[PDB]
């Protein structure tokens, strides 16, 4: 995998180049913004099961035949697999927000799921609403202003949007 | 590719488990020894032609027969010396991506793995190379915490090569 | 899914092998037991909705709070005492399988597999659904070998929430 | 794998319904003939290695092209794969008749077996054969109408037809 | 295949090596053995028909009940005859191809491999083939080394049988 | 895998055919000139690794866009591949001409290398030019007249190039 750091290191190798100055200095505002991306990392983690539960819960009250007897999430058996697959997917955004690279999260989450979904006759544009439902769920929780030293995290909540965007595109 | 950031995140997903306050104090201590790291970066970065000139010329110095004796391995023939200042700026180059990653894993992915098979395969002394680090150790300019960071990972590929 | 039927078929094929006596009596014993769990089914089957309104009830006389508390996972919305009366509808409805599969095949499958990480999940109490099976274990009506059936059958997901 | 009973499950929870009164009927039908049932099993489980051998005897009888020199039966290895291939299918027919289901016979044996013949080059159109002349074989041996108790196996002769039918469907 | 040839390859592969001196002293052994196994293998081959004529009626006058009894496994009938003809042309051919070959493969791959799981199901006796080999031995017309060759494959197929 | 002598018995075998006389004075002219077979081998494996180098720098030399920056080659770990896989083609080669067969080569080295190179970006194409100049180096080392018995190999060197063209086409 890759953090921010090798990205851009494998990105000038593949040119034979030197990191220019430009993309040291992004590097540089990335560790000054450090503080709060461990932050969102420390928040969602620590709200994990709420986060899913939440989405879940959103999900199955727009989409009931996920929940009817012979929908997808019907049985303990499969409703513990979905909410298992939601909490996975969080676990990688998680990671993905810590290194502030995609890579884990592509090569070790969503490369193949596609495949997988189709095969077990999982709904993945279903599961695309679920992933959808606890990035609004993360981001209210990773956002959230008491108990932190106030500032600005428009730019890191962005990042984990697309995190979680990223593997609703990848499923669907 | 190896980096603190890496390395935790392998660590928690070998254990099917969120990141721990652990994890987030690793990337803490990287992030307080990033700026630094990122500068000493910068240095070696606008030093690099005139270190790889040098150590070029230190290594024929120590090492005479590489500019005369005859053959595929050597810098006797313009192609050879061609050959020598481009592996020389391979260490310049990967070594200033350590300081941007804040570990070994640019040295340890792009030039480490499969050294010793290589410079068996083409004949080359990994002496020349050791002569050449300690070159770029002894003028890359920089001093305190930049320059203990740029000589860890020279030294690590003096280690590699030795 | 788990029947003394499906039992004896994965053994054998576990060893590679036919069927044996042993597996064919096993069969006629899961044939003796049948025909009255094949009318314990009927019974409940007929009484469903009827025990399904009576246990929910039990419930909320036993833990009034749910009818009250304000909260996703409590029946003190229309909608809650609907998801309530669903679910004690599952359990007397997986139960009644299991009397025709002559096995906890239909419990395992479609109701124990999962539902400790569900009740954490949701934040339902397993005793409130113990409440839901005293009640249609001490009212289904039955005797005889029928009741040992569906007793065994309910004692087993009452010792899966406990 | 499922069983005649848990076949009915399966198809009633899909449904979120009860088992019907008819369903239960039929399976108290069965339950009535599970000795005749178990005769089947038994009878063609004893006489494995005949049904196999006579089953392959006709075979090889009309299809000579399988046994000369350069056939696909040519060799004692490939008639002994051959020979296994014939008392696997009959094996998982025999579990098929005990569970009165064919879903382990589907699941275990069938389900991809196509794709291995054609990748091997064994002819599925001559094991069809095979396994049909297993299924002339297997019913004369369980319909035998001496050392039983007299009565009526019509039912479950065609029962066990349609196993073997199905296995040379899949084959062929 | 098993040859001399293949199984110095096959242990060199197991092992990632290229060929020792061990493994190319293995082929020149085997080559020193090929010309005098090479001329048995003219001489089998010229008198094959006459060997399988022979053997068969061997076979018969030590089993003469082979001739007589009814059955899909006898020699009673013409079809019987030719089956068991058909047999015994198989093990001469076999046994030359292992003459070539330099070792037992063919035999091996060919005949050997399943021969007990086949002649179980057709209900064939081994010791009808044992008295078949039997007399290709006596009557193959070779010497010396060559005969010693041929000997050392028929003596391995009577123990495949016994 | 097959020998030389047994490719011969799998072709008569398949036909239910005795190996003729033909063939059997073809392969006692093998046999006759097993001495010059294991020369080859012998040569090649003493000289593995100079014909690797050889053929790596001859290769490089031709597509310098190989080892730039960004080419499949660059990097010493992507080299140590390169070079191990020119290093398993030669092994493998050896093998073929210690045997007299093709077979090893095809079954534990090509079949399927096309499609592995191809999901991994290695260019093919210059795997085989790679193989190319492997094949004029191996031949230049096994026909050198010094230090052996003068004698004629150019069947032998002719059988040697048909195992590199060989695999040479199996990757491009
Ligand atoms: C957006 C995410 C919200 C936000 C973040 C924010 N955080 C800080 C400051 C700090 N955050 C931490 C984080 C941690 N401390 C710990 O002990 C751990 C566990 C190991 C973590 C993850 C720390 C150490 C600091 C500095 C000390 C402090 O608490 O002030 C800021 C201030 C700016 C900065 O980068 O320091 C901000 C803005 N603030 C908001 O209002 C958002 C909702
Ligand atoms: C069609 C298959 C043929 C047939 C069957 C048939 N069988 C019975 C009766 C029984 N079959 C058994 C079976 C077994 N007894 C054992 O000990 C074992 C091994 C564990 C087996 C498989 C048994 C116990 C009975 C009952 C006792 C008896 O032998 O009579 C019947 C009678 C009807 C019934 O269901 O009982 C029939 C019809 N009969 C035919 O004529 C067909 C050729
Ligand atoms: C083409 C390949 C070149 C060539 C070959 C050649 N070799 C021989 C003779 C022999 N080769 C060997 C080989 C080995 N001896 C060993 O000890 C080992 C290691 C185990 C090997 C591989 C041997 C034993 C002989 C015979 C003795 C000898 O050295 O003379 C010949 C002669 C013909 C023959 O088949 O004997 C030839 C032609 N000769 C050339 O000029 C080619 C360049
Ligand atoms: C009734 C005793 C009490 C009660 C019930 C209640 N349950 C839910 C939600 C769920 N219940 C289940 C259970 C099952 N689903 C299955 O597939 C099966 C097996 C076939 C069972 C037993 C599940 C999975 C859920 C969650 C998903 C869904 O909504 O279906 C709720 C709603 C909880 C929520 O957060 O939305 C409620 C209220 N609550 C009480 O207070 C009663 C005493
Ligand atoms: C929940 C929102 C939806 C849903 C999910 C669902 N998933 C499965 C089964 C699987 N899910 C995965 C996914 C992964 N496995 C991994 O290790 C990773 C990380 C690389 C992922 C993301 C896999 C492999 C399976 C199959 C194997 C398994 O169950 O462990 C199920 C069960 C399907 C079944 O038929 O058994 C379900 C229900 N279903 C919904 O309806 C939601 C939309
Ligand atoms: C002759 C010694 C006695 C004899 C022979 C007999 N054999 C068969 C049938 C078969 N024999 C073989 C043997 C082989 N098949 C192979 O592929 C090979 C290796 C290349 C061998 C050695 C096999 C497989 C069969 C069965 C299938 C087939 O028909 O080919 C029969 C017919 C048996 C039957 O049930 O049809 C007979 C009669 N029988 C005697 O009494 C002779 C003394
Ligand atoms: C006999 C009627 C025909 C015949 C058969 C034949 N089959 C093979 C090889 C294989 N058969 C199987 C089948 C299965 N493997 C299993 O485990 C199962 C149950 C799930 C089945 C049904 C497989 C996997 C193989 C390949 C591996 C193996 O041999 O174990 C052969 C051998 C082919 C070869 O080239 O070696 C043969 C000859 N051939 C005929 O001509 C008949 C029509
Ligand atoms: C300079 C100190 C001495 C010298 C150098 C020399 N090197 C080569 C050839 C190669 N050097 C490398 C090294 C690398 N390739 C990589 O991808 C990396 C990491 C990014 C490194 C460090 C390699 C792989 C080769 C061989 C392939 C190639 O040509 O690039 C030569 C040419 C050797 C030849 O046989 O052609 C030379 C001359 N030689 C001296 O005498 C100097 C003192
Ligand atoms: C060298 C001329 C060219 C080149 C080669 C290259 N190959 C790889 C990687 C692999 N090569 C193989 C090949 C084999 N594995 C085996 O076991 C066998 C024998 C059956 C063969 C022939 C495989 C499987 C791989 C992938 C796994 C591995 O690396 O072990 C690489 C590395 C690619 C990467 O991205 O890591 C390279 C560079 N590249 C060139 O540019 C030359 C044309």
């Amino acid at each position: 995998m890759l953090d921010a750091f090798t990205k851009v290191v494998s990105q000038a190798d593949t040119r034979g180049a030197y990191v220019s100055d430009a993309e040291i200095d992004a590097l540089k505002e990335m560790v000054a913004a450090g503080a709060k991306r461990m932050d969102v990392v420390n928040r969602i983690t620590g709200n994990a099961s709420t986060i899913v539960a939440n989405a879940a819960r959103g999900l199955f009250a727009e989409q009931p035949q996920l929940i009817a007897p012979g929908g997808n999430a019907y049985t303990n058996r499969r409703m513990a697999a979905c909410l298992r697959d939601m909490e996975i997917i969080l676990r990688y955004v998680t990671y993905a927000v810590f290194a502030g690279d995609a890579s884990v999260l592509d090569d070790r989450c969503l490369n193949g799921l596609r495949e997988t979904y189709q095969a077990l006759g999982v709904p993945g544009a279903s599961v695309a609403t679920g992933v959808s439902k606890m990035k609004e769920a993360a981001i209210a929780i990773a956002n959230d202003p008491n108990g932190v030293t106030q500032g600005d995290c428009s730019s890191l909540m962005a990042e984990l949007g697309s995190y979680f965007d990223r593997a609703a595109a990848a499923v669907s | 590719m190896k980096t603190p950031l890496t390395e935790a995140v392998a660590t928690a997903d070998s254990q099917g488990r969120f990141l721990s306050s652990t994890e987030l104090q690793v990337a803490f201590g990287r992030f307080r020894q990033a700026t630094a790291s990122l500068d000493a970066a910068k240095g070696l970065s606008s030093k690099a032609q005139s270190l790889a000139d040098g150590a070029a010329n230190a290594v024929y110095q120590k090492f005479p027969y590489t500019t005369q004796m005859q053959g595929n391995n050597f810098a006797s023939t313009p192609t050879g010396k061609a050959k020598c200042a481009r592996d020389i700026g391979y260490y310049i180059r990967i070594i200033t991506y350590c300081l941007i990653a804040g570990g070994t894993g640019p040295l340890d992915d792009y030039l480490i793995g499969g050294l010793a098979e290589i410079n068996r395969t083409f004949d080359l002394s990994p002496s020349w190379y050791v002569e050449a680090l300690k070159y770029i150790k002894a003028n890359h300019g920089l001093s305190g915490d930049p320059a203990v960071e740029a000589n860890s990972y020279i030294d690590y590929a003096i280690n590699a090569l030795s």
